[PDB]
């Protein structure tokens, strides 16, 4: 590289902030969003005590912090917190100052405005950036997929959205935002959990049980089936290790957690599970792209990574839809970064170049420009 | 006055073969607690090396888990559109 | 806020630092002597300019140097 | 420390016989003939002081550095100018580390084989590749070709 | 082989360094020189009158005024980078620090003091 | 040395005081803390015999008094003896007035409040110091090791108490201190002497005693092994010289005076061994330092230099924690004064210059300062 | 007699001194030499368990390319089916 200026693509998330200079294949560096402040006293002196720890450095030291995400469900509720995290995402993991680099955050849709606006005033009022834009999660991981049609089912930690888009003409009055997201899973894992005698409390403990959840978890084909065989054989028990040692085994609480996702009504929550709310997302669309929408389902986000789902949504989905459509379910293996990778290809674009949202443009009519043309 | 002068020569032979011997006994402990820092500093590269090693082994075989759930979804594929 | 409060704080330096230039009641030597004052500020803040360039180059080598050395403690 | 072979930077090695003279008076009569200089401090120490063998222990192991068990003359000196230090550690370390940015030209954080070669060939000191992998091992303390700011500084350790 | 020469050796790597490092600062200065005689525009001192002086004045305050916000600017670059760098110079501190704190112990008398005490004043290079 | 101002790093302890110069490498003075006043009548005029020996000349007429320890477990109970000690310590063994010097006394977690404060008050009104700081005996321990994390059992004379502290940060809430110390092992020892026939009964004896505890016992490996070849061979009797002759053959009271250690019960107190205690101090830290705590165990403290400690502890943790974490077991050779060093590097340290209670500041808030910020 | 039975004294508390510390030396050599002895053992310990490691991991780099490139195969084969 050389002259010439390249774009700063980040992506805010809810759980992990992925960034990059556009242009590459992957995330330059991608770490946890969670603010740290120590909790007991501190007797040694001149240890080079700080008073906050973020990112990647408070996922060492959890024994004494009490980790607590800036992002709650797409929103965010902490702006210092917040501004902390892009501060340190700006200067000690990518190591270039904003002055110089044209930022592309990403926002789940259906938020709230003064989300919109807080955050595009602290990147042109304490960063200083040349030029921001802020674009909506599902577009680029359909960018990502090279498609141009389709529905995308974005079932992050926060928030799961689907945004269904034909032709590059996106259907406003299709967007069927579910509030239901890793962080549910995580917290209903930990509370199944307990039906063993393993009690995990601690907000620290709460990245034990992600990892469990990660590492352990996946999605049943069909549930009942498994329920009973689960309660006959030994056969799915795995174990894993503590970070102190004494293992843990873990029976039917494996499909248990993220079958939630499927019937919401496990976490208490009315609404129906992704199986049923892309079909009715789809039945908004006109009936005359109801199938190419059947034939290009997307999924992308993190917690669409768990093994064998893309089997149990197309059985589902085939169920629900009529028999002749064929249904066909898109489950790139590249998942968890394929917004950033979308984000990374759409400020590539030189047809993209003059849609940025420019200083003087914003000098002149305040953040409220972001709600304007431009988008 | 004669024994007198017997204990002190017996005491002085006793004493410098102790001190000869503490000498050597001194000399001994500094060479082997010098071989002891280097043997645990050994154990050590041992150490992380192995943790490594097993890290590296653990990815892999996440990684062949996931691709043969692939293959098996697959071949049922391939056998339903057959 | 703070950031925009920043912005107004750093352009009202930059206005402190103009300096009230009147030449109303001064002879053109007068205004030779102080365009020559107003040279040699500008001379000084070039080799400031250099100097805080030559520091920041320096600050980069040292901030590649930690960086290095962090990877060593990883 | 410096100074006293700066005053005897003229004069050989006769000081050390010189040193044997006072010796004379009260460790004469050696027996082994290898290294042995706890006994003159000791008695120095017997003529009323209080009793203490760390600090000689401290002093004959400042001599042998190299590890073969043989002690120089060179040794010796270098006991003498480490156990007294004013000046030490390269002056200041902040020489050091503009030295060190001297070394890394391409200013990546790594000292490589050629940064080192190079800089070796400025100075230009015959030094055998036998003793260039000793250096390379004092400085590269983890071997894997990379030389940082610490690690530098520990192969430039005691070094003025 | 011998210690005393590797010193020596070592001392003149020293002074080689210490030399190239006066040489590329008196590089630097003479670099320094010539950028302050090529941006700084030169004073055109002949047959200019009262108004044009004016004139001059003014807009040599605005361009002084300019580069002083970019040099106040770069300024702030270099006290955030010297801030990072005192910051993570303390972080490598706390994690090379603990038994690397340097452990002296006085019992060990100064030999020279020993000497001129039992020799009384014949003792006088240490 | 010369201009400038050195601390004076005193250690009252409760068997030893040890104090010295800020800076060291050993305590300059160490000796015992005993007071004894005269008990019989004396005939001898002009003898020049004084009312009350202490420190290390009451150990060479000890024949004749009787030896009183002015601090019992921890705790401070007969506070005259304790400021002759103090005196005694400073113009005696270091010659140094106390005018000049700044102060650093150490005591044990848990203590009462009223002992603290008295130490501050004694040492700001009668011997009227620049400043002092008053240390929790453990975090010292854990400085001398060169350490920054780790679990330290201090096993004193007074009382054993078990700090685990993590990245500097210490956690109150795990502390767990017993009072089983040297003493109450020389007090069995001469208990358990008498079931040969050789009774020691006088205050003086008991020094007696404690050197047979300090010369010949050791703690075995594994006991039951130990008390069966203990009765059938004879390889273990030691025997020892009395102070006027009459040799005395130790059996298999060599490995049962130091087991009280491990096994309470012996000298009837209810609570679990320095083996166990230190499990439960770590079981109560959170889930995730543990592994470091395992990893770091360190020992301090002189009861803790018995020939064979240091494999009999880290055996019985290892049989007590899970079997995947490694078990290390910190011993270094200068256990004694682990303390004293630490704390001389603490005194030594330029962040730590301004923490100290200065004059001015206690002359403002009273005693009562100790507990405030300045802790 | 009197003064040389005095120095006598002297010399056998010298005497005891240096069997003290011959004493307290020799039980610092054998302690550490054991602790050596284990040290030792337990690296060659480790540096097994690490090679075991790597050839674990090599063996399983080779499953994990056999498996993707099946599954690229079976992915075409599927394409087809479309
Ligand atoms: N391999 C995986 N298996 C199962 N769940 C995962 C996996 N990786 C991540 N997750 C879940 O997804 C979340 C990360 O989602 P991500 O896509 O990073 O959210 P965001 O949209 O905020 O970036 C984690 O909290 C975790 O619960
Ligand atoms: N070499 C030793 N072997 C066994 N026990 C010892 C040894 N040295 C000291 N002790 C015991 O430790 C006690 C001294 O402990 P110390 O650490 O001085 O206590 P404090 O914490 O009050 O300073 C003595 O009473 C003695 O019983
Ligand atoms: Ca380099
Ligand atoms: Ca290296
Ligand atoms: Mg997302
Ligand atoms: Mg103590």
């Amino acid at each position: 590289d050389d002259e010439e200026t390249t774009a700063l693509v980040c992506d805010n998330g809810s759980g992990l902030v992925k960034a990059g200079f556009a242009g590459d294949d992957a995330p330059r560096a991608v770490f946890p969003s969670i603010v740290g402040r120590p909790r007991h006293q501190g007797v040694m002196v001149g240890m080079g005590q700080k008073d906050s720890y973020v990112g990647d450095e408070a996922q060492s030291k959890r024994g004494i912090l009490t980790l607590k995400y800036p992002i709650e469900h797409g929103i965010i509720t902490n702006w210092d917190d917040m501004e902390k995290i892009w501060h340190h995402t700006f200067y000690n993991e990518l190591r270039v100052a904003p002055e110089e680099h044209p930022t592309l955050l990403t926002e789940a849709p259906l938020n709230p405005k003064a989300n919109r606006e807080k955050m595009t005033q602290i990147m042109f009022e304490t960063f200083n950036v040349p030029a921001m834009y802020v674009a909506i999660q599902a577009v680029l991981s359909l960018y990502a997929s090279g498609r141009t049609t389709g529905i995308v089912l974005d079932s992050g930690d926060g928030v799961t959205h689907n945004v269904p888009i034909y032709e590059g003409y996106a259907l406003p009055h299709a967007i069927m935002r579910l509030d239901l997201a890793g962080r549910d899973l995580t917290d209903y894992l930990m509370k199944i959990l307990t039906e063993r005698g393993y009690s995990f409390v601690t907000t620290a403990e709460r990245e034990i049980v992600r990892d469990i959840k990660e590492k352990l978890c996946y999605v049943a084909l069909d549930f009942e089936n498994e329920m009973a065989t689960a309660a006959s054989s030994s056969s799915l028990e795995k174990s894993y290790e503590l970070p102190d040692g004494q293992v843990i085994t873990i029976g039917n609480e494996r499909f248990r957690c993220p079958e939630t996702l499927f019937q919401p009504s496990f976490i208490g929550m009315e609404s129906a599970g992704i199986h049923e709310t892309t079909y009715n997302s789809i039945m908004k669309c006109d009936i005359d792209i109801r199938k190419d929408l059947y034939a290009n389902n997307v999924l992308s986000g993190g917690t669409t990574m768990y093994p064998g789902i893309a089997d149990r949504m197309q059985k589902e989905i085939t169920a629900l839809a009529p028999s002749t459509m064929k249904i066909k379910i898109i489950a790139p293996p590249e998942r968890k970064y394929s917004v950033w990778i979308g984000g990374s290809i759409l400020a590539s674009l030189s047809t993209f170049q003059q849609m940025w949202i420019s200083k003087q443009e914003y000098d002149e009519a305040g953040p409220s420009i972001v709600h304007r043309k431009c988008f | 006055a004669q024994k007198d002068e017997e204990k002190m020569e017996i005491q002085e032979i006793q004493l410098k073969e102790a001190k000869h011997i503490a000498e050597d006994a001194d000399r001994k402990y500094e060479e082997v607690a010098r071989k002891l820092v280097i043997i645990e500093s050994d154990l050590e590269r041992a150490e992380e090396r192995a943790e490594l090693s097993e890290g590296k082994c653990a990815e892999l075989e996440e990684e062949l888990k996931t691709v043969t759930n692939n293959l098996k979804s697959l071949e049922a594929q391939a056998e339903k559109y057959s | 806020g703070k950031r925009q409060t920043e912005r107004e704080k750093k352009k009202k330096i930059l206005a402190e630092r103009r300096k009230v230039l009147a030449i109303d009641h001064l002879n053109e030597d007068q205004l030779r002597e102080k365009a020559k004052e107003l040279w040699q500020s500008i001379y000084n803040l070039e080799a400031e300019k250099f100097d805080l360039q030559e520091k920041f180059k320096q600050q980069k080598y040292e901030i590649n140097v930690l960086r290095n050395r962090i990877n060593d403690n990883q | 420390d410096d100074i006293y072979k700066a005053a005897v930077e003229q004069l050989t090695e006769e000081q050390k016989n010189e040193f044997k003279a006072a010796f004379d008076i009260f460790v004469l009569g050696a027996e082994d003939g290898c290294i042995s200089t706890k006994e003159l401090g000791k008695v120095m120490r017997m003529l009323g002081q209080n009793p203490t063998p760390e600090e000689l222990q401290e002093m004959i192991d400042e001599v042998d550095e190299d590890g073969s068990g043989t002690v120089d003359f060179d040794e010796f000196l270098v006991m003498m100018v480490r156990c007294m230090k004013d000046d030490s550690k390269g002056k200041s370390e902040e020489e050091l580390s503009d030295l060190f940015r001297m070394f890394d030209k391409n200013a990546d954080g790594y000292i490589d084989l050629e940064e080192l070669k190079i800089m070796l060939q400025a100075t230009g000191e015959t030094i055998t590749e036998d003793d260039i992998e000793e250096l390379m091992k004092d400085g590269d303390k983890n071997n894997d070709g990379r030389i940082d700011y610490d690690e530098f500084l520990e192969f430039m350790k005691g070094v003025e | 082989i011998s210690a005393s020469r590797k010193l020596q050796l070592k001392t003149l790597m020293l002074q080689i360094a210490k030399q190239e490092l006066e040489r590329e600062a008196e590089e630097r200065r003479g670099e320094k020189g010539r950028a302050l005689s090529t941006r700084c525009q030169p004073l055109e001192l002949a047959g200019l009158s009262f108004a044009e002086l004016q004139d001059l004045c003014r807009q040599l305050h605005a361009r002084v005024d300019k580069v002083d916000e970019e040099r106040y600017d770069v300024e702030a670059k270099v006290t955030k980078n010297i801030t990072e760098i005192a910051d993570l110079n303390q972080k490598i501190f706390d994690l090379r620090g603990k038994f690397k704190r340097p452990t002296l112990r006085r019992v060990r008398i100064s030999a020279d003091a020993m000497m001129q005490a039992l020799l009384g004043a014949r003792a006088k290079e240490t």
